[PDB]
């Protein structure tokens, strides 16, 4: 066989060590989902520094907690705007799911509010930026330092499910990248609690899954082909299925063909072929042995689980470290924070 | 190129969600 009896057993324990800790963080994740933190500082706590992203319905600020001179990343939901935008169930979740999660490479929610016109999240500050703009700056990841970030999603993810959470989000632009090198997940506004199958369409084109595309419904190994996608861009520098237009993206996606670059080992070629799998009966994560088929496979033969989950390994790349230095995220037009005398969508953000 | 055509597709910014 593959192994020996020292090495089978030191496997066969690994792995049910796995099990009993998964069971544990679901026992403390269910406590807090079930009775969320809500209100712990206020406005006036922080100043606020600078814009590090925007969007449709709110903004992520660079603030400063006045008295320990900590900086935070603070998103402000405008409560009309979301009403407007019809995602109060979305960001409801979102903040439940965060303030419920704990893990080494999920970003904490450090204090949350709201107030007669917003809704406040207050989360560590990763100033390393997104991988995204690192990974476009350097053009590709050596096949190691792919595998030091796609280890850290394995676990990550390996966590989620056991707790019944999809993702439904993964991408470059959607990581951080701390002061250590290590990994940061920050949105949740996708993520649902899905024990079987779900049916939204909702991810980002390169990203989805076949079974997404044709409007099946579908279940966590979605996350699995996201992660075939991401190894595949860090490793390539461009994505497995692009072309000008969504529609044949997807033509490409469910086409069951994908093609890789020459430098690409063989190793991590079997790795994305069976994650990139649109037959779900063979896709790894999604088989009789699980999360194991991925962790077990010979790309990941060096890879310390444990050594990663204790962010004991050396990183491979370290953010340039200038505490509140911006230079990793980019620059944005500074609009003020409005707070009405009178209080808005009371009703609907009660559980905030 | 491949390279050469993931720069022609246009998607080499940040990607939006659907
Ligand atoms: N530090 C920190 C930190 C930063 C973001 C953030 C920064 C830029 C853009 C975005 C959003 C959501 N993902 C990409 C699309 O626009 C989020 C979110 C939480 C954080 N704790």
């Amino acid at each position: 066989g593959h192994m020996g009896n020292a090495a089978a057993a030191k496997k066969g324990s690994e792995q049910e060590s796995v099990k009993e800790f998964l069971a544990k963080a679901k026992e403390e994740f269910l406590k807090k989902w079930e009775s969320p933190s809500q209100n712990t500082a206020q406005l006036d706590h922080f100043d606020r520094i600078k814009t590090l992203g925007t969007g449709s319905f709110g903004r992520v600020m660079l603030v400063k907690h006045k008295e320990t001179g900590n900086h935070y990343a603070m998103k402000i939901l405008d409560k009309q705007k979301v009403v407007k935008l019809k995602q109060i169930e979305h960001t409801l979740n979102e903040k439940r799911i965060l303030q419920a999660v704990n893990f080494p490479f999920l970003v904490k929610l450090e204090f949350s509010f709201k107030d007669n016109s917003n809704l406040y999240m207050v989360m560590e500050y990763v100033p390393g930026g997104e991988m995204f703009s690192h990974l476009r700056r350097i053009g590709r990841f050596s096949e190691p330092h792919a595998r030091f970030y796609a280890a850290q999603i394995v676990l990550t993810f390996e966590y989620l499910h056991s707790l019944d959470l999809i993702y439904r989000d993964l991408k470059p632009e959607n990581l951080l990248i701390d002061q250590q090198g290590y990994i940061q997940v920050t949105d949740f506004g996708f993520a649902k609690r899905v024990k079987g199958r779900t049916w939204t369409l909702c991810g980002t084109p390169e990203y989805l899954a076949p079974e997404i595309i044709l409007s099946k419904g579908y279940n966590k190994a979605v996350d699995w082909w996201a992660l075939g996608v991401l190894i595949y861009e860090m490793a390539a520098g461009y994505p497995p299925f692009f072309a000008d237009q969504p529609i044949q993206i997807y033509e490409k996606i469910v086409s069951g063909k994908v093609r890789f670059p020459s430098h690409f080992s063989s190793d991590l070629k079997d790795l994305l072929r069976n994650l990139l799998q649109v037959d779900l009966t063979k896709r790894f994560g999604n088989l009789k042995n699980g999360v194991n088929d991925i962790k077990n496979h010979k790309w990941f033969a060096t890879t310390d689980w444990i050594a990663i989950y204790q962010r004991k390994v050396e990183a491979p790349f370290i953010p340039k470290f200038k505490p509140g230095d911006t230079s990793n995220f980019d620059d944005y037009e500074e609009e003020e924070i409005r707070v009405s005398i009178n209080e808005k969508c009371g009703k609907e953000f009660t559980e905030f | 190129t491949t390279y050469a055509d993931f720069i022609a597709s246009g998607r080499t910014g940040r990607r939006n969600a659907i």
